[PDB]
């Protein structure tokens, strides 16, 4: 599934 | 004049079936483009942009007087765009691919 990706800059 | 943290323009699509948007991304041939969008209700925002082959819409809420960017609540969707122009979004994409082609810059 590709039709909202949460936006985080990386899991840290 | 009329300057401001909002107004201005191209990086704000507020009409388009959600799922058009995808199809306005897959057209265009290339890896890396930015955009951002209104959702069918003024209570949440999302950013397209979709990087290589793939396509990333992305989903910003508001609070009662805040935004929810993600992991964080910023002060508006300029401020969030200003400091996201250097910071990173998701796992890999950013605000780096503008108007991008080999016909651009």
């Amino acid at each position: 599934d590709n039709d909202y990706i949460i936006p985080l800059p990386d899991p840290k | 004049g009329s300057p401001g943290i909002h107004e201005s323009k191209e990086w704000y699509h507020a009409s388009l079936t959600r799922a058009q948007a995808e199809h306005m991304l897959m057209r265009v041939p290339r890896d890396g483009a930015f955009l951002v969008r209104k959702r069918n209700e003024p209570n949440s925002y999302a950013i397209s942009f979709r990087a290589e082959g793939k396509i990333k819409h992305c989903r910003v809420q508001q609070e009662g007087q805040t935004v929810m960017l993600g992991n964080s609540e910023f002060d508006s969707l300029v401020d969030l765009i200003s400091y996201y122009e250097k910071h990173p979004l998701y796992r890999k994409m950013k605000l780096r691919y503008p108007i991008n082609e080999e016909n651009s810059s």
